[PDB]
RNA sequence: UAAGUCGACAAGAAGAUGGGCUUGGAAGCAGCCAUAAUUUAAAGAUCUCGUAACAGAGCACUUGUUAAAUCUUAAAAGCAU
């Protein structure tokens, strides 16, 4: 029930073969679950925000300390060992091979923005 | 220099003979540097060569090699003439040992190329001149410096051959200064691959 | 490097040996499409326990079959002897050509 | 060395026009053997359906052609049912960034990846890393995607 | 405000810089040195695009056909034929071997309030592990004795390395013919039931592919030692064979 | 050839070389390029 | 900066995909809108060429070889051209 498509819906032209009907939804339990995961990346007015936006972070905030407030050094510049460790089993390897990938991507990210605005600055 | 440093390797046959510091005396300068005659005998033939007397030559007989050094790496003087010492010694090595050659390209309607012997203006008995056809009214002949080995295996080919690499490639420039590739046609005389880059019409 | 007058290349080294380290480089510097233009490349892996000297052959399109120890000279030695070799057929190609 | 072309193609419409003709026939290869050749390879595909082919002219003419599976593009527009346009064929978002055309869920989503994975150059690729990929061409075409 | 002295916690004194990718590629390999305890080393030449995606193709089929009903984690997917940085993946070896991090003294370190708090380097990007693998470098003679002597001559030229999280006889079964086929001990897929492997691309990649050396619990193996471990059929049984006796 | 007083690459094949320097002139400033002779220029006055 | 700086050389520089629109045609590269992804040693819905439009050649970027033990790159300042 958190799919907007029942079970039984006719999926229009997804079939181009002759001798075959269109697709009909199956039920929702039988998709795999990654299916319902893998739409997570899809990301006066100013005055009135001004006046309770601006002050309701400053009282949760709590500045009376400087550890939430640091510069929060991102993934692609720590010098931290990653948790690797050795005989530690397959769960540790898995779970130590799963960091490896995690910080690929932000390597990666990092290429965008610098060759995006390399070639900016040569098309000024 | 980076080349300086990298030891020669003296192939079977050539000899190297180092000379000794000396000075020629020169009535018009008060104090001339002294020099040394490096020689370099091979199959080929013979070249000779004066070197400054702060570049030092670690002629090593037992491995068939000699690296080169100066005595001062602060003074720009001596940091030139380290690379440069060098790559004359590297030519000369592999000039009396294998030989430079060079290759002349004819490109044209109408261009061709003998070697024949003009013996009214040799310079040297024997000396061959290079007769080329260049669409010139007159003929064109010029006549290989001594030392030098010249011949066409086709009429719009040339093919030089000698142990001073500068001589070669100066006497190809000679011959190339008379027809020098155009960018409409690509007609003119290409040395050692040279290539011209062409028009749209 | 010159690699298009090479015909065919039979290396045979030990990996463990430090020697080999100049044979295995060679192997690398020929480029991608070798296999597709015809030349035959045999590489034969020698057991780690007891190591045969390393053996390098090489032959050019003209006939020349160029055999080089792989202990005596490195990695950049080689490149330049297989280099002179094949460097003068490039001037022989041009001028008998046309 | 061996050419290649992107031409798009009916699904058994193949004969010299303007598509297969000038894309091919000047280079030298057969066009009406090609053309005669393509038939065999769509004969379960509706008529007029889009495929892209990538045929390969190697030297001597001898040509050899890969089939390729519809544009992700044509099926995300014919399985957004937006509105026929110019051409008679189903137009994408102008300003993919406001405008919006049609709202294609998830579950289509997982469909038109599955009839992208049979090709062998595309069967390795995950499932997972694949619906995603066309999810990021929806942004770009003006098509909503829905939970 | 955040004082002069202090360092950000996740951002230690490193031997050099970190932004660099050349340093930030050898925090992975030391990491990947220690969670990999079977791990393959290849040659690759020149392999162009389209080989490599084809060449990871047939693993990741000829993996998938690996029986695995015991419920135990799914490792099918972690098993990754990754490029390696030869140069600063032999400093790896070096910092997981000639390195003892319990050899560090503890120093004071301060916060973005001041205070003084004691703190230990042994991260790997450290000075004390340059000054280590640098120093321990020195004798040529005694490092030919250990395992990155037996394993330095095989990190020359490009090399890829395989990494498999366990050490699962059946999945080198799986991943040794498709690189390294050897019958009758380990023969290549047939043609009547995986025909992409005889592809024009995919052939003419694994051409291109030579399985130099692996390294298996921190130890070198030679090429036809590798046999005998995938010969194996698994671990647990060949444990078991010797309790009979 | 184009003398200028402020004598600039114009690609990355420009080169900046002092020719004509001896021993009876200073010699000029030159923007040599082989990709492209309209890139030609000097600076200085004979 | 020996974790190989700098330069050169060898190869790579992918895939969904000719993004959508526009146009006789617009396929990275007339113009307009978007430019969270993915998989990779890396690869911009594209920085300079090139095509009528494709193709093609380079770049950012990636690995390897060579190779520096005071020797990389930028800025400012002084005196000169
Ligand atoms: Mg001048
Ligand atoms: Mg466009
Ligand atoms: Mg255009
Ligand atoms: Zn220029």
């Amino acid at each position: 029930a958190i799919s907007s498509c029942p079970a039984g819906t006719k999926l229009n032209g997804l079939n181009y073969f002759k001798n075959k009907a269109d697709p009909v939804a199956l039920p929702d339990e039988e998709y795999p679950e990654w299916l319902w995961r893998c739409l997570e990346v899809q990301k006066k007015q100013r005055r009135l925000a001004m006046k309770r936006a601006r002050a309701q972070e400053a009282k949760i905030l709590a500045s009376g300390d400087l550890e939430a407030l640091a510069p929060k050094i991102p993934l692609q510049k720590q010098s931290v060992n990653l948790p690797g460790a050795v005989n530690g089993g397959v769960q540790d390897a898995v779970l130590a091979d799963e960091k490896r990938e995690e910080l690929r991507k932000a390597m990666r990210k990092e290429r965008k923005a610098k060759i995006k605005e390399s070639n900016y600055l040569k098309a000024m | 220099s980076k080349l300086g440093r990298t030891p020669l390797s003296i192939p079977p046959g050539v000899e190297i003979t180092i000379g000794e510091p000396f000075v020629k005396r020169d009535m018009t300068q008060w104090k001339q540097q002294p020099k040394r005659k490096i020689t370099v005998q091979g199959p080929l033939g013979q070249l000779e060569m004066d070197i400054p007397d702060f570049i030092k030559i670690d002629h090593d007989a037992e491995a068939r090699r000699a690296t080169l050094s100066v005595a001062n790496r602060d003074e720009k003087e001596q940091r030139e003439m380290w690379g440069t010492t060098w790559a004359y010694l590297n030519r000369f090595i592999m000039g009396v040992s294998e030989g430079h050659t060079a290759v002349l390209r004819l490109v044209g309607i109408g261009y061709r190329a003998t070697i024949d012997t003009r013996p009214e203006k040799e310079e040297y008995p024997g000396q061959q001149f290079v007769c080329l056809k260049l669409g010139f009214s007159h003929p064109v002949e010029m006549g290989v410096p001594k030392g030098m080995k010249a011949s066409t295996p086709q009429p719009t080919r040339i093919l030089l051959e000698g142990i001073n690499r500068e001589q070669v490639m100066t006497f190809a420039a000679d011959i190339r200064r008379w027809r020098v590739p155009e960018p409409y046609k690509g007609k003119g005389i290409f040395v050692n691959g040279e290539t011209i880059k062409l028009k749209q019409k | 490097m010159l690699t298009r007058f090479i015909t065919d290349v039979s290396t045979r080294f030990n990996p463990f040996s430090a020697k080999a380290k100049a044979a295995r480089l060679f192997l690398s510097f020929l480029p991608p499409n070798a296999r597709s233009n015809g030349m035959n490349i045999t590489t034969q892996l020698l057991p780690r326990n007891s190591t045969e000297t390393p053996l390098l052959y090489v032959k050019f399109k003209d006939g020349k079959e160029m055999n080089l120890d792989v202990e005596n000279m490195g990695i950049k030695s080689i490149v330049e002897e297989v280099d002179r070799h094949s460097r003068i057929l490039q001037k022989q190609a041009d001028l008998n050509d046309g | 060395v061996e050419q290649v072309v992107k031409l798009i193609v009916g699904a058994g419409q193949a004969s010299p026009s303007p598509p297969v003709g000038p894309a091919l026939g000047s280079k030298g290869i057969k066009s009406m053997d090609f053309c005669k050749e393509f038939n065999a390879r769509t004969a379960h595909i509706n008529t007029g359906t889009p495929m892209p082919v990538r045929v390969t002219v190697r030297p001597d003419r001898s040509f050899h052609f890969d089939v390729r599976t519809p544009h992700t593009s044509w099926l995300l527009l014919n399985a957004a049912e937006a509105p026929i346009g110019k051409g008679g064929k189903r137009k994408g978002a102008s300003n993919p960034g406001k405008e919006v055309v049609g709202t294609v869920s998830l579950k289509h989503v997982y469909e038109i990846a599955k009839i992208k994975q049979s090709e062998l150059r595309l069967s390795g690729l995950p499932l997972e890393g694949l619906c995603r990929a066309v999810i990021y061409q929806a942004r770009s075409i003006g098509i909503n995607v829905i939970p | 405000r955040l004082p002069d002295d202090y360092v950000p916690p996740t951002q230690p004194p490193s031997a050099r810089p970190v932004d660099t990718r050349k340093s930030q590629l050898l925090r992975t390999y030391t990491s990947m040195l220690r969670s990999t305890p079977l791990m393959l080393i290849f040659q690759h030449n020149n392999l162009t695009a389209i080989e490599w995606a084809a060449i990871r193709r047939e693993l990741s089929l000829a993996l998938s056909n690996v029986p695995v009903p015991e419920g135990a984690p799914d490792i099918t997917s972690k098993i990754h034929l990754q490029v390696v940085r030869t140069r600063i993946f032999d400093v790896a070896l070096k910092t997981v071997e000639f390195f003892d991090p319990s050899t560090v003294e503890p120093t004071t370190a301060t916060t973005a309030t001041g205070t003084k708090v004691p703190a230990t380097y042994n991260h790997d990007l450290s000075k004390h592990a340059w000054k280590a693998v640098k120093e321990a470098t020195k004798n040529t003679e005694a490092v030919e004795k250990t395992v990155y002597g037996q394993l330095a001559p095989l990190l020359v030229g490009p090399v890829a390395i395989l990494t498999l999280p366990s050490v699962s006889p059946a999945h080198l079964g799986a991943a040794l013919s498709v690189l390294a086929p050897s019958p009758p001990a380990f023969p290549a897929p047939s043609r009547k039931k995986n025909p992409g492997y005889y592809d024009l691309t995919c052939q003419s990649g694994l051409q291109k592919l030579l399985l130099v050396g692996g390294r298996i619990e921190g130890k070198a193996f030679d090429y036809d030692g590798i046999k005998w471990v995938g010969g194996i059929e698994n671990g647990i049984e060949g444990l078991r064979a010797q309790l009979v006796h | 050839m184009k003398v200028h007083s402020a004598i600039k690459k114009r690609c990355e094949h420009c080169k900046v070389v002092r020719r004509k320097a001896n021993k009876r002139q200073n010699g000029y400033l030159y923007i040599i390029c082989p990709a492209n002779p309209r890139h030609k220029q000097r600076q200085g006055y004979r």
